[PDB]
């Protein structure tokens, strides 16, 4: 899973 | 052959977007001030190796259409590319210059950070073939932007929408190279034969970290997720 990844690419 | 004004005004914007890096002054600095045990390196690096991920995706972001791309597809970019952007960022503060005898100090210390010696080799040999290519900070960032929009990358469900985004950075690249080095009409050819070497460092990028001679190697969790390591 990827999920600070994910977290640092959707915030904003 | 001259840049049209949308490709100076994509030529700026990623060059603006590039700048948000740690200046090369105080990477260096660091080193070259005092030598540091295999263990001080260790953590120097994955500090280092933590905040370029931070950076890389903030760059990333910032590329034009990334954001409209399948959000799967957003992080294979990001899990594809980030080893070796971190090596090809590694590579041109390597080649920056620096007073008589610094750059040679400098290889001294990265030879001897705990890194095992067959690493050694396949590192600087890039880094020193990087260096002879004589690249300005404008062909550093539009190779890195190219590095991060490869169509290729395993998981990449929709790679024509990729090669839509990549194309004009390639474009821009190749009018740059035929400006900056009208004398040598294979440097276009070179930057992107040194990014099929840079491709390697993935296989081993594990190995290369998990070799490093220290008793624990303790990782962030932004880096486990980035790296092959636990
Ligand atoms: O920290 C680094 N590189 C980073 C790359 C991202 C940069 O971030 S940004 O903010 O500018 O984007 C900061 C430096 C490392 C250092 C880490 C401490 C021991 C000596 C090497 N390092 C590498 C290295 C070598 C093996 C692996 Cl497995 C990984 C990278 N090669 C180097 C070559 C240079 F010249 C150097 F200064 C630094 C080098």
């Amino acid at each position: 899973d990827h999920q600070l990844l994910r977290y640092l690419l959707d915030k904003d | 052959m001259e840049l049209t004004p949308d490709q100076q005004t994509l030529l700026h914007f990623i060059m603006d977007s590039y700048n948000k890096q740690r200046m090369p002054q105080e990477i260096t600095n660091k080193i070259l001030k005092e030598a540091f045990s295999a263990e001080e390196n260790f953590l120097i690096l994955t500090e280092m190796a933590t905040n370029h991920v931070q950076v890389l995706v903030e760059f990333t972001k910032k590329l034009p259409g990334f954001q409209t791309l399948d959000h799967e597809d957003q992080i294979a970019l990001l899990k594809g590319s980030a080893v070796e952007a971190m090596f090809l960022r590694s590579a041109e503060i390597f080649n920056k210059k620096l007073p008589s005898g610094h750059s040679d100090l400098l290889e001294a210390r990265i030879r001897n950070s705990g890194i095992s010696d067959e690493y050694i080799t396949p590192m600087f040999s890039f880094y020193k073939s990087i260096g002879e290519l004589k690249m300005t900070q404008e062909e550093y960032a539009l190779l890195t932007a190219i590095v991060i929009l490869s169509p290729d990358r395993q998981y990449i469900k929709d790679r024509e929408a990729v090669e839509k985004l990549q194309e004009p950075l390639l474009d821009v690249l190749q009018k740059l190279c035929k400006i900056h080095q009208p004398e040598n009409p294979q440097h276009f050819a070179c930057l992107l034969g040194r990014l099929t070497e840079l491709r390697t460092f993935n296989h081993h990028h594990a190995e290369m970290l998990m070799s490093w001679r220290v008793n624990d190697h303790k990782f962030t969790p932004l880096l486990c997720e980035i790296w092959d390591v636990q």
